[PDB]
């Protein structure tokens, strides 16, 4: 980003558009350079960015028959709805397979929390002089002013182990 | 289609592009081995992704191994059994 | 009058060095040593 | 402490052949690692346990009123034991047997225990709750009655049997230790800096 | 990579860079992390990362 500074007020509000690539987490740093009489010195700052968890493809699964209970052996249809073309991986896991297992949490249960590990820096943000705060934010700067120091049936489980191509609206029968 | 190769091509000092062993292969199924003793169902010339085929032999005998075959991504069946065996006899 | 063709040389990198009023960048260990540390001026002085 | 290795060229979803369990399995927590094996990093790790899931009759959830027993819960600690079927319906009626115990650590699985109860309660509408005082347990079976002397986990076993039909399901809690020091504090999403 | 600076871009630009398997096969360590250089008319500096 880039903005201009005017004498209208002491504090200016910047507008930042959010994108689909910033759902898990993000960071922003604001630094401005000044011209000194002998040497220059720039000041920066950063604060964590928290966001919600919304899928870009927007994949939702729903059965065509709408009922609270289904009869055994009833032919059912499953309809996939996506925003763009995507590959699906269906898995029908029984709810009774979850033994004690110290709780038996879930198969994955975590897609963005494990994706957050891509962040190089740690902490929320802010810190000491530009070098330390940029190292804490996960960056390394190159400027003339300052440097950065590195410091059989029925029925066994599970079933429905298939991979199908899914257009904007795809439906299968089983 | 699926990508198999480097696939990166590099510009050299001799104004030429260095390209590795890369090819553009598919991610539709074809007709099976088509043994005279076996019968395919359904009998179609081309197969789409996501469909299954029920192969069996004549009466009085039953196919050995998996009875149903599924069309994979492309040119891919889970078992192929090219002229291996359909059935000797199931007593 | 002349037509500048080549770019002007930028200032030298003052990496991890306390800058003085002139620009003589020395090690940070000399800060607050109670002597002519920068040897040029006592501008910074590290509030010693 | 490796069993089999298999590589497959990749759609985006890598399909692998169905693995087969050897004739002499080793029960426990297995390990699954995946690598690209050419040039890469960030090996992924997956876990799966080999056990007997032959027939689970009904899930037994143990939700105590409080996480860990404190000073106020020493004289009276009430715990809720609820058993529900897997098809989202609660259990109508079932006999619930409660078993208490004291364990020194989570690694030790066998420890002495009362020997006092053996409490028999009836499950009503899929929910049951019983009051258990720690003073009687710590005075009878623990051989010393004081909350500062015992700093170790508390193991509770629950055996739920149906009165209308022959069935049995068991549940357990890892442990609840009596600690004089209160719970610990930490900072999250809070920059330790000043403006 | 090459960038272009003008009054429209206000003298800032960003170019994507890739690290492909060009490293020396084998060796005591395959890291050889990086040496980053900037070719400009007024300034020139290098740093490892």
């Amino acid at each position: 980003g880039t903005r201009e500074k005017f004498s209208d007020a002491s504090y200016q509000s910047i507008n930042i558009p959010v994108t689909q690539n910033m759902v898990p987490s993000s960071r922003l740093l604001v630094y401005y350079i000044v011209t000194g009489e002998q040497t220059a010195e720039l000041v920066s700052d950063s604060v964590w960015l928290n966001i919600e968890e919304k899928c870009g493809n927007q994949l939702q699964v729903h059965l065509s028959p709408d009922a609270d209970a289904y009869s055994p052996g009833q032919t059912v249809s499953l309809n996939m709805a996506t925003g763009m073309d995507s590959w699906v991986a269906l898995a029908a896991v029984d709810s009774a397979v979850y033994g004690v297992q110290r709780g038996a949490k879930k198969p994955l249960e975590r897609v963005f929390q494990f994706l957050e590990k891509s962040d190089l820096g740690c902490g929320a943000g802010g810190g000491l002089n530009n070098a330390n705060v940029f190292h804490l934010a996960g960056l390394t700067f190159l400027t003339n002013a300052n440097a950065d120091d590195s410091q059989r049936s029925y029925f066994p489980e599970s079933w429905l182990w298939e991979v199908h191509l899914v257009p904007r609206r795809k439906q299968l029968q089983f | 289609y699926s990508l198999i190769g480097n696939p990166v091509a590099r510009c050299g000092e001799d104004l030429r592009w260095l390209v590795g062993e890369m090819h553009c292969q598919k991610i539709a199924c074809v007709l099976p081995v088509l043994m005279d003793g076996i019968q395919s169902h359904p009998q179609k010339p081309f197969y789409t992704v996501g469909e299954k085929v029920t192969v069996s032999c004549s009466g009085g005998m039953s196919l050995e191994g998996p009875s149903a075959f599924l069309c994979g991504s492309s040119l891919k069946w889970s078992p192929e059994m090219k002229n291996a065996r359909c059935v000797q006899k199931e007593n | 009058s002349c037509e500048p063709t080549r770019g002007c040389p930028t200032e030298e990198g003052c990496g991890e060095r306390f800058r003085c009023f002139s620009g003589q960048c020395i090690s940070k260990s000399l800060v607050c040593n109670g002597d002519s540390d920068c040897d040029e001026d006592s501008a910074d002085e590290d509030r010693c | 402490g490796e069993v089999d290795m298999v590589e497959e060229i990749d759609i985006g979803i890598i399909s692998f052949p169905d693995f087969k369990i050897p004739s002499n399995p080793r029960y426990g927590m297995w390990t699954i690692k995946a690598k690209y094996k050419e040039d890469f990093s960030t090996t992924g790790t997956a876990y799966f346990e080999v056990k007997e899931y032959v027939l689970p009759h009904f899930s037994v959830s143990i939700e105590p009123e409080y996480n860990f027993i404190g000073y106020k819960n020493f004289k009276n600690f009430e715990i809720t034991i609820k058993a529900r079927y897997f098809y989202n319906k609660v259990v109508t009626e079932a006999d619930v047997y409660i078993t208490f115990g004291i364990r020194e650590d989570l690694k030790d699985d066998q420890k002495e225990m009362m020997q006092t109860a053996m409490q028999n309660t009836m499950l009503i509408n899929g929910i049951a709750q019983v009051t258990f005082d720690s003073e009687t347990a710590v005075k009878e079976l623990s051989y010393y009655s004081l909350e500062d002397l015992n700093n170790k986990y508390l193991y509770i076993a629950v055996t739920v049997i149906e009165s209308t039909g022959g069935f049995s399901e068991e549940a357990e809690i890892p442990g609840i230790k009596y600690v004089l020091s209160p719970y610990k504090l930490n900072l999250v999403a809070t920059p330790l800096f000043l403006k | 990579g090459h960038v272009h600076l003008s009054s429209e871009n206000k003298f800032q630009n960003s170019a994507i860079l890739t690290i492909q398997p060009k490293q020396l096969p084998g060796g005591q360590n395959p890291v050889s992390y990086v040496y980053l250089e900037v070719v400009s008319k007024h300034f020139s500096k290098s740093k490892r990362m």
